[PDB]
């Protein structure tokens, strides 16, 4: 992104309005995947995730 | 302050689990640590 | 606070026996049996919940100490609406990689629309912008038009911070009304008396 | 006679174990797959239904007369959408049920074969005893002889 | 530097007590003390 | 599919015109999806 | 020989007991849940119709 009113080009945030979605996307979701595969015994799959 | 945070149990759980398997491998035992030999008996 | 009629068949540790007696005393006063020595509602709740028993007391302690041990992705409290869909896919039973890929691609697809949500309007809970919460409504750019609401608190700042806790933002939530008959792509939310 | 006993025990043990092995057939997995996939797929139609009624909101007729549109269509669609959700949910339950059923079946096979295994051990003890018995019989003959 | 538990979580192990001991922050003794 | 496609054409003539049920194709498509599910589910049974 | 008998009996006993324990799986409960919930949810459509 870029600052409102213009200014510094800026990184995707993790606070505020959308952090939770990023937390899933880059944590809870992948983690959930691997977890499930561990329960699924396809440990190799879990490993790759 | 007489107490301290102990080492959290799951860790030693892991340590022990592996150590147990290792021991069984030391002695050629099953994963269950049971003897693999038939243990024949006579007199 | 001790039982005299136990038979000689029973053995115990000194510590355990003492603990037992203490517990009895606690329970009696909790039960409001002794004169005076009342207990606060929360205080009592804590006792009757977990402190009544060593196992649960320990569990509470351990949770405070090492929460990570208790963390489980399947048990998350905060949870996206579509996150429910995703797990409702993966939970099917035995599984395969490609199938998981399909599922996550679906989740990603919906997440696209999330990133494309457009705000429409908002309403303040009250006169004090600097502490009253507020509510907002938004719709999809993609057709069919679908509608969602969410809220933000103005409380939940740190006393030191010119900033608010992440918790202040609510999740985006779907609206079920068959709104497509709307006159002019216009709507207003109102929250009052907690409704 | 003990050999016959051994044979039957062996076969029982290994046959069960061969069922604990490969505890899921490709076809079974395919069934579970198909069910789950179909259930998932049903979700997509909801959008279509909504958009259909939304489109049908517009008027139909022109000229010296005007004839609007089927006012209730969106609400009717919404009701059916609810029903469709139920349909998918119910269908999903089935897949789960079957999966867990196979799981329990495996639990059973496991226990079963391991018990047969123990029995297969026991007959060996019988063999040993019979050998000792044979020795004794020989001694008896030798004693009578002498 | 290298990937190992303590390297990922740099902490003096001496800063912990042995489990099961009286020194344990959750010893039954500690529970009793709290109650008292 | 063909049914809805046919029903796309207008219905009315004379001093008035009345078009067709605009949503019909999309409605049909939804039901088509459902029908696919129906078949799939039924197949599973035979295998089982 | 009696030891062998003991072992097999022990295993049989405890394995069954381990099935009496945890007599419901999370997945089973989830199935029951889903069914009941869906059934309940169907009531709402009547008004709409």
């Amino acid at each position: 992104e870029e600052a409102i009113l213009g200014g510094a080009a800026e990184l995707i945030d993790l606070d505020g309005a959308n952090g939770i979605y990023f937390w899933e996307l880059f944590f809870h979701m992948p983690f959930m995947v691997s977890w499930r595969f561990n329960v699924e015994q396809r440990y190799e799959d879990a490993n790759r995730w | 302050d007489i107490f301290m945070y102990p080492m959290n149990n799951e860790l030693r759980g892991l340590w022990d689990r592996i150590e147990n398997r290792i021991y069984n491998l030391r002695h050629n035992l099953t994963l269950d640590g049971k003897e693999i030999n038939m243990d024949l008996y006579d007199s | 606070l001790l039982d005299t009629q136990v038979s000689a068949k029973v053995i115990t540790s000194r510590l355990s026996l003492v603990t037992q007696s203490v517990q009895q005393y606690i329970n009696r006063i909790a039960l409001n049996l002794e004169p005076g020595l009342s207990i606060n509602q929360q205080e009592a709740t804590d006792w009757e919940e977990f402190a009544n028993r060593y196992g649960y007391w320990a569990a509470n302690q351990q949770l405070r100490m090492f929460p990570e041990i208790y963390v489980d992705p399947t048990l998350r409290l905060t949870k996206t609406e579509f996150f429910f869909q995703l797990e409702s896919a993966l939970n099917q039973g035995k599984l395969t990689d490609d199938v998981a890929q399909k599922a996550v691609l679906g989740y990603l697809n919906n997440f696209e629309e999330v990133s494309n949500l457009e705000i429409i309007a908002g309403y303040q809970d009250g006169i004090d912008i600097e502490n009253d919460k507020t509510y907002f409504v938004a719709r999809t750019r993609m057709q069919p038009y679908r509608y969602f609401w969410r809220s933000l608190d103005a409380s939940q700042r740190n006393a030191n911070s010119q900033e608010l806790y992440p918790t202040a933002w609510s999740e985006w939530k779907a609206i079920s009304v068959p709104l497509e008959n709307v006159a002019n792509g216009i709507v207003r939310p109102i929250m009052m008396d907690n409704r | 006679a003990l050999q016959v006993s051994k044979q039957s025990a062996q076969d029982r043990y290994d046959h069960f174990k061969e069922l604990y092995d490969e505890n899921i057939s490709s076809t079974e997995q395919k069934v579970i797959e198909l069910q789950s996939q179909a259930a998932n797929s049903l979700l997509m139609a909801q959008g279509m239904r909504t958009a259909a009624a939304a489109l049908d909101v517009i008027p139909n007729i022109y000229g010296l007369a005007v004839g609007g549109s089927h006012w209730g269509a969106p609400l009717n669609a919404a009701a059916e959408i609810i029903m469709i959700k139920y349909q998918a949910d119910s269908s999903k339950s089935e897949s789960l049920s079957v999966s867990e059923s196979y799981r329990r079946r495996r639990q059973e096979w496991e226990l079963q074969y391991k018990q047969a295994e123990w029995e297969v051990n026991s007959v060996e003890q019988q063999i040993n005893l019979q050998n000792m018995q044979i020795k004794a019989a020989n001694k008896r003959l030798e004693q009578v002889e002498a | 530097k290298l990937p190992e538990y303590n390297q990922l979580f740099p902490e003096p192990w001496d800063n912990f007590c042995r489990p099961g001991a009286i020194e344990a922050l959750d010893s039954p003794a500690s529970y009793l003390l709290d109650l008292y």
